[PDB]
């Protein structure tokens, strides 16, 4: 709408880069309703809106009445490389590797439902087995 | 960045269609005009006997006359005789223009339907009241 | 065996008192007014040689379409933006706000800098207005 | 020949203050002629060799005078350009004489 | 102002109007009927403006 | 635009490529927006623009109104293979290896939250062992 320091729901359309006002294409009224869902937070309403954006984009197809034409087909190929780089491949948290924290190693000896090895890690120095 | 939505022009539109012949027997148009920017594509037009940007050289002086085609997504009117309606004019440049002859690709496609117009510039004549 | 030379011009010019009030004239620049806001696009970016002296010419255009006295108006401002602020001149005869640059205030510009030229109004009513918001370059 | 680096440093030291106004041409004697008196005049900073005044100086001419030259003199009180006038000015009656410009420069 | 709710020119979006700051300016709504006639405004006895968050 | 010398947001122009006012891409509203946010830092605000601008084109679609006819599918193939070979494969970093550093490794074998190695390299000359 113009406003971005201001309006949060502008803000949304920032972050799902609908910022055109002359080929719209997430209604506002849907937007409104992911911004809703979404517990007023932004940056969790632009990843429902951007996956929405890309359903919308690919229904799309060419279009020629008399006069005016408009190639819709090659959108998703160009949308998708960017949604997969920027969006996807782009991880959101921290890996697991096993047998690297004691802390851990602790605290999952407190689970009672699992199984029992016979032999284990330093069952060769301890004196209380 | 739609095409369509390239130029930015202003559109009097008698919004107030009277348009009522006094008791005299002139013609008074209507008194209401309203001017409300619209956007849209203004290209020349390009078809034989149509002339665009061209100087007529007449015994009296030169006058110059042009059409243009007029691409948009607004419904834009022209003068009708059954509803009474008054054309449309566009703006280019200061000059004021006319909606001559409409086309109506309106519900065709989704997201192409689009109405064309085209526009010529009105010639110059001394105005009188009535 | 070597020796450079040089040499020396001076130059006079004089138009004898008249009575007058000078003939001052150096300028091109005359800008638009409108009363109402103004193909939005981008605003060109007017272009004053650095030093020398131009005259900025409003033109005041009423709020329908339509060129206006300079009436009513008692306080015209210049405020280009954080440099100075100076008042214009209400020019009854050619029906114009101006304004002519000087050496002093060069002196608190930069060659280059992209400065905004605000342009404010004020009638008998006390109401100060905004009529020209363009952007000036002094290269 | 000079440089504009070197003549810009040679007329930084002119500063010229006072002009006075003659009939005939000083050259020779500065003081012979003094129709004027001598009235304050700015200069600017030099730029490529070349320095002008600010604003116009209003000269009181004298009744019954017939200005035709022109002569500097700095704070030094000691001439250091002289130049015509490119019309002998008549004052019948008691004037005020008015310069435009001043300009003294290098460049040839 | 048209009362009758339909727009002069539809399937045109409107534009944000932009008054600069600092400057008095004066608002100017023109009424026009149910059959888009110019109202007399003698229609009003009063009226009040809404800037939502400010006023 | 036009003024990188004294214009914070006309440098960050510069470094997102969108110096050209006819087809402007980004708008100054959201450059702004992006201004703000790198704590008012040219660097890091372009960073943002570039991904932003990346997925602009990418929407961007061929349009023919009339005389006119701009094809758009030939831009983002060409804009993202710039980008990964000057952007996003410019390594900003130290690479980590192993055991070098006698210093890493001390303090390495302070944080209580590790393994009781059995033996590691260097412990069988030193006398006082682990």
């Amino acid at each position: 709408t113009g406003d971005p320091a201001n309006n949060p729901l502008d803000r949304v359309r920032i972050l799902c880069t609908d910022t055109d006002n002359n080929e719209i294409l997430i209604d506002q009224s849907v937007l409104e309703w992911f911004y809703q869902e979404s517990g007023k937070d932004e940056k969790k309403a632009a990843i429902k809106a951007l996956k929405y954006l890309l359903f919308q984009v690919a229904k799309m197809g060419d279009e020629k009445v008399g006069g005016v034409y408009l190639r819709n087909s090659s959108r998703f190929k160009s949308l998708k490389a960017v949604y997969d780089d920027l969006v996807k491949s782009s991880v959101s948290g921290l890996p697991y590797a096993g047998g690297i924290n004691q802390c851990d190693i602790d605290m999952r000896r407190q689970n009672p439902c699992s199984v029992k090895k016979y032999t284990e890690y330093g069952d060769a120095v301890r004196y209380y087995g | 960045m739609r095409l369509l939505n390239r130029h930015s022009f202003v559109v009097k539109r008698k919004v107030s269609e009277d348009g009522h012949y006094n008791e005299d027997g002139d013609w008074v148009a209507s008194q209401d005009v309203v001017s409300i920017n619209c956007k849209g594509n203004i290209q020349p037009y390009i078809k034989g006997s149509v002339k665009n940007g061209t100087q007529i050289v007449l015994p009296e002086g030169i006058r110059l006359t042009d059409t243009r085609i007029l691409f948009t997504v607004a419904e834009l009117r022209t003068s009708d005789d059954v509803d009474w309606t008054e054309a449309d004019i566009v703006m280019i440049k200061g000059h004021e223009y006319e909606v001559f002859m409409t086309m109506d690709w309106s519900e065709q496609l989704a997201h192409t339907s689009h109405y064309e117009y085209i526009i010529i510039r009105r010639d110059k004549m001394n105005a009188v009241r009535n | 065996e070597l020796t450079v030379e040089a040499g020396s011009r001076v130059s006079l010019s004089g138009y004898v008192s008249d009575g007058g009030t000078s003939d001052v004239f150096t300028i091109c620049r005359l800008l638009d007014a409108p009363m109402n806001g103004k193909s939005n696009n981008c605003n060109e970016i007017v272009k004053i040689p650095f030093d020398s002296s131009c005259l900025l010419g409003v033109k005041l255009y009423n709020c329908e379409n339509k060129r206006v006295n300079v009436n009513s108006v008692e306080a015209a401002f210049i405020t280009i933006d954080t440099a100075f602020q100076s008042p214009m001149t209400v020019n009854k005869e050619s029906n114009r706000l101006e304004y002519i640059f000087s050496q002093n205030d060069y002196k608190v510009l930069v060659k280059g800098k992209v400065y905004d030229m605000i342009v404010n109004v004020v009638d008998e009513s006390g109401n100060h207005s905004t009529i020209l918001k363009q952007k000036v370059r002094f290269n | 020949t000079l440089t504009i680096d070197g003549k810009n440093k040679i007329l930084a030291t002119l500063t010229p203050t006072t002009i006075v106004l003659h009939n005939v041409d000083p050259t020779a004697d500065p003081t012979a002629n003094k129709v004027t008196q001598p009235v304050a005049i700015f200069f600017s900073e030099p730029n490529n060799g070349l320095i002008a005044s600010e604003d116009t100086v209003n000269i009181t001419v004298p009744a019954s005078a017939t200005v035709s030259h022109f002569s500097l003199w700095d704070d030094n009180s000691k001439c250091v350009a002289t130049g015509a006038l490119s019309s002998p000015q008549f004052f019948a009656e008691e004037g005020i004489y008015v310069i435009s410009s001043v300009s003294i420069d290098l460049n040839k | 102002a048209p009362m009758n709710g339909k727009q002069f020119i539809s399937n045109n979006c409107n534009e944000i109007v932009k008054i600069p700051f600092d400057s008095s300016c004066l608002l100017g709504v023109k009424l026009y009927n149910c059959e888009n006639k110019r109202v007399n405004v003698n229609s009003v006895e009063a009226a009040f403006i809404t800037i939502d968050t400010a006023f």
